[PDB]
RNA sequence: CAGGCCUUGACAUGCUAGGGAACCCGGGUGAAAGCCUGGGGUGCCCCGCGAGGGGAGCCCUAGCACAGGUGCUGCAUGGCCGUCGUCAGCUCGUGCCGUGAGGUGUUGGGUUAAGUCCCGCAACGAGCGCAACCCCCGCCGUUAGUUGCCAGCGGUUCGGCCGGGCACUCUAACGGGACUGCCCGCGAAAGCGGGAGGAAGGAGGGGACGACGUCUGGUCAGCAUGGCCCUUACGGCCUGGGCGACACACGUGCUACAAUGCCCACUACAAAGCGAUGCCACCCGGCAACGGGGAGCUAAUCGCAAAAAGGUGGGCCCAGUUCGGAUUGGGGUCUGCAACCCGACCCCAUGAAGCCGGAAUCGCUAGUAAUCGCGGAUCAGCCAUGCCGCGGUGAAUACG
């Protein structure tokens, strides 16, 4: 009935169902594009859906809890890109080689003691 | 990288027209990481590149680059007890950018109402041979050549 | 003044914003931790020897 | 809900399955070991005695919580646990 | 609402104003209210030092007791 | 100043805890309030016997109060005698019920704290200081040992200008956290200052 | 901006309600 | 610091003379302190019906032996921290060269972040140091499900609400995994370039850890500690002030000088934590601060709680301005005995500088800088723009 992908990127996460035919897309009770307005980043983690030319293979049904507006984006990357992989996993072939798997360990910095934020020095003689 | 070659990183396309030179040019546009702001400025002003003067929003941006991208750059070096402002090609990369920074200082600094009215303003005068980042670029290659005594005190 | 000021932490006096946390083993009125009763150097060279419950010294 | 609360985790790790292979010998049925997500007290600390704001440290307080549930609930299973194996640092809690 | 003046001096100043106006009351109470009976006598104020006397006018009725006797001594700078 | 100590480094690495138990923001100045309490009556008159640890319990009214020691009867006496009045003079502060422990110190020349007070009082006597350092050091690897390593600081021999006095035979990688070691310290109050001293016992990896 | 009070930046920056930011 | 008090003292141990004890309430005064003073009446081990007693808690007075001192000395100190410096070092053992200081090793050729390893060698070993074991994060699993969940069905008052379920998400414990281990390239070896598979490769990101030592570094004011010195005062209590003074001088910062902006409506998406004389759901009253009423939580189930930016679509139109929030006047609230000196929060009005900064200088290499909001601690309240954290959007560049 559906084709399921784990997503998250920086404190995100993002549950996906390809759920296959036309391609409409819902997150959390809306439209895609209802979620996503204004977002340039938000179109999107539908992009692993042009590694394997399914822009019209699937609808989505997608849940998303997480760190922000264009942080869960990528998180639904890695939500697309796992399942489609699923699906047929012999489609990772233009998938990896494409960089659409994977998951950014590229995480926010702990607060160093002694430097502002992290790293931002304080201004001495 | 006082040890290394210091990594290029490439960057995203743009979901928009896939050109990693149009992400290149918006985060020269952005300020504050609001890049959301940073992209419909882009958009906003390539619709400006469209209305007036009816062409290529794609081509336009791709010309104004290399019509502000200089060959020949200036940089001063010790000699002597002398200050000699060394004839250098300045690099490719170099050039990507030299060309989209001073794009968006020229612009900028317009006398224009809204940001990207700016920015496509310029990109469209780039391209025509009369911008703010062409005298620029301009100033630097005569100030090179100007210059050319100092040809073999390049590295 | 100082020992017969750690006394006067103990005794509530006139009214009750004239309380304030003083020290036990540090005689120490600034950086009082309350939950521990624990005066920052006081806290800190008991939390090495471990006479701090589960008390650990974090990392991440 | 034999809410376990304690700071050591290998100690209230032992007793949690404690409580919870005893009393499913001694009736049912045993809900396996809940992790409640640990509630953390830090304490950052100027190392030096006097000025060096510059050059502190850090130290925490983890006391994790644990839940357990006795499903079919029995005489024998509260006297079986009425007199239960320690150590001496772990908190108990009963409920039904 | 809510209005404080100690009541150790307003005891003394409804006992003296009462008990034929004279004034020359000394204090330790800057943080009273100058009451509206106060109006007309002569209070020594303590600005830590000195006990600085105030002669009180209606002028200055909803006022405080210390403002009226300044703690610090300026004069200048030079 | 620039080193860690070598126990608070360890405490859920390779040591433990000298109050092990639980509270919480309603109890727990007042059980700790109690467990140093407890730790000025037994470090005073539990001297003169040993005592290099004091592990600590506690349950619902059940204060455990252990002992690690050098040499037990200071703390019993005869048929029983003073581990009795030890549970009769801690037991009322403590307002609760106490138990006065007791567990005898595998050669107390490798519980470093033992190690420590032992060469520090040797400082007060006014021995040979440094020949003190050597000596107990060198006792220490004579006895079952990886390494040691100690270390006299203060006016040595009473000499105005304050030195550091130091020794370590065998190896002691106090940089790992699997090392462990046993540290300790001890204060020589003197007829010219306060000297310290302190221990440091690589008993092996782990 | 977040110092003038007087408006909807300025309560948040400074953690204040009343007229310009409600509750 | 000023004024007013107390002398064995605010605190300790002990001995002695008289009371006498505990303990609770006043009276008078005084700014408070303190001073003087009117009540009840002690279990107990006790000859004892008794008069009455012995002794002992706890108290007073007197008199000591003493206290107490943030007074001085951080070159008489401990301990702890700062610092060079995450820098790649600094040493021993024996052997050997040298009359000796000392050298040799540790130097040299090759390679790492590194005394990283490899090879050479009158050297051969060895320690403290780097690394490793520890934590955090990033991939996958086991264990576990009152937190998740139409992913599954039914019902759904339509709030995961009920059932119902652990697959998820999440939680938190134990595990797995990376090893230049596999190939290609080169190299005497180590090792570098590149490939695949891989969630992640070449310390994957950060933390914690910082050598013998140096700076007669810093703290006697956290604490202890040798000594010097003060013992109706350098002790101590108290009321009030000062620590917040202002002709100026420098450091760290906050908010700006606007339109990539401000303003107003409305609409989304975090994380970390903290919550009992606490977090305060929700109504009612207030332009509001707040003020009532009042529900729930020992807290993954109640509460703080709003995130903000962002997105939508309207206001402003280049104005010292709907830029910017200083200053002052007035009316208010809350904490608190008490906001004159000296608190924050609110409402109205006043709306200064400032149109991006001389000479100079600081920070930062990827999720970093920039920008944005949230917590916590200490804290009655607060002068936090500070500090310690948390996450949201998210770059620039590196020939050398």
């Amino acid at each position: 009935e559906q084709y399921y992908g784990t997503g998250r990127r920086k404190e995100a996460v993002a549950r996906v169902f390809l759920r296959p035919g036309n391609g409409k897309v819902t997150v959390n009770g809306q439209d895609f594009n209802e979620y996503f307005q204004g977002l340039v980043r938000a179109v999107a983690a539908l992009e692993p859906l042009r590694a394997v030319d399914a822009l019209g293979r699937f609808d989505a049904y997608i849940t998303v809890r997480g760190g922000g507006k264009s942080g869960q984006i990528d998180a639904i990357k890695l939500g697309i890109a796992r399942a489609l992989v699923q699906y047929n996993p012999d489609y990772r072939a233009k998938l990896k080689p494409l960089g659409f798997l994977t998951r950014d360990a590229r995480v926010v910095e702990r607060k160093k003691y002694g430097k502002h934020k992290a790293r931002r020095a304080p201004q001495y003689s | 990288a006082r040890r290394r070659r210091a990594e290029v990183r490439q960057l995203q396309p743009d979901l928009v027209y896939g050109d990693v030179l149009v992400t290149a040019f918006i985060n020269k546009i952005m300020r504050d990481g609001k890049k959301n702001l940073a992209a419909r400025i882009f958009y906003d002003a390539c619709k400006i590149i469209q209305e007036k003067t009816g062409q290529e929003p794609l081509k336009v941006f791709k010309q104004a680059v290399e019509n502000v991208k200089p060959r020949m750059e200036v940089r001063s070096r010790r000699v002597g007890g002398a200050n000699y402002q060394v004839p250098m090609e300045v690099s490719p990369r170099r050039q990507q950018s030299l060309a989209l920074r001073w794009l968006v200082q020229a612009a900028n600094q317009r006398p224009e109402r809204r940001a990207a009215v700016r920015i496509a303003h310029e990109l469209m005068d780039a391209a025509e041979g009369k911008g703010g980042a062409v005298k620029k670029k301009e100033d630097v290659e005569r100030m090179a050549e100007a210059n050319r005594a100092y040809a073999h005190y390049r590295w | 003044a100082r020992k017969a000021l750690i006394e006067k932490a103990k005794r509530t006096p006139k009214f009750k914003v004239r309380a304030y946390t003083r020290c036990v083993r540090c005689g120490r009125a600034r950086s009082v931790y309350r939950f521990f009763g624990l005066c920052r150097i006081c806290l800190r060279e008991l939390a090495h020897k471990g006479q701090l419950p589960g008390v650990r010294k974090a990392s991440w | 809900r034999i809410k376990l609360r304690g700071f050591d985790h290998k100690t209230l790790d032992a007793s949690a399955q404690k409580i919870v292979e005893a009393a499913r010998r001694s009736g049912a049925q045993v809900s396996g070991p809940i992790p409640l997500p640990t509630r953390v007290r830090r304490f950052t600390v100027i190392r030096g005695p006097f000025k060096h704001k510059d050059s502190r440290e850090h130290f925490e307080l983890r006391t994790h919580n644990r839940l357990v549930d006795i499903l079919n609930p029995n005489r024998k299973t509260i006297e079986q646990l009425m007199t239960l194996d320690l150590p001496t640092g772990v908190e108990i809690e009963i409920k039904t | 609402k809510g209005v404080f003046v100690d009541d150790h001096l307003l005891e003394k100043v409804l006992e003296l104003n009462a008990k034929g106006e004279k004034r020359l009351i000394k204090t330790w109470s800057r943080r009273s209210t100058i009451v509206p009976e106060m109006v007309g006598h002569t209070i020594a104020v303590y600005n830590g030092k000195q006990h600085v006397p105030v002669y009180i006018t209606e002028n200055m009725v909803g006022h405080k007791l210390g403002e009226f006797a300044p703690t610090r001594t300026y004069r200048g700078h030079g | 100043g620039n080193k860690i100590h070598p126990i608070g480094f360890r405490l859920g690495i390779t040591r433990d805890w000298e109050s092990r138990w639980y509270a919480g923001k309603k109890q727990y100045r007042h059980l700790l309030l109690e467990d140093q309490r407890i730790r000025g009556l037994l470090e005073k008159e539990l001297y003169s016997a040993g005592l290099a640890r004091v592990d600590i319990e506690r349950a619902a009214d059940n204060v455990a109060v252990t002992v690690h020691v050098a040499k037990p009867g200071v703390v019993i006496g005869r048929g029983g005698e003073r581990i009795r009045v030890l549970r009769e003079e801690l037991a009322k502060l403590t307002g609760k019920n106490v138990a006065l422990n007791v567990q005898e110190v595998q050669n107390p020349n490798l519980s470093a704290p033992l190690v420590a007070q032992r060469v520090a009082e040797q400082i007060e006597r006014r021995f040979a200081v440094r020949r003190a350092i050597k000596q107990a050091v060198q006792r220490v690897m004579e006895s079952g040992a990886k390494g040691a390593k100690v270390i006299v600081s203060g006016r040595i021999g009473g000499a105005e200008q304050a030195r550091t006095e130091w020794a370590a035979q065998g190896r002691v990688p106090l940089h790992t956290l699997r090392a462990n070691i046993d540290y300790g310290f001890a204060l020589a109050r003197t007829t010219y200052g306060v000297l310290g001293v302190k221990a440091y016992i690589f008993l092996g990896e782990v | 901006g977040k110092g003038d009070r007087r408006t909807r930046r300025g309560k948040i920056w400074r953690g204040t309600y009343g007229k310009y930011r409600p509750r």
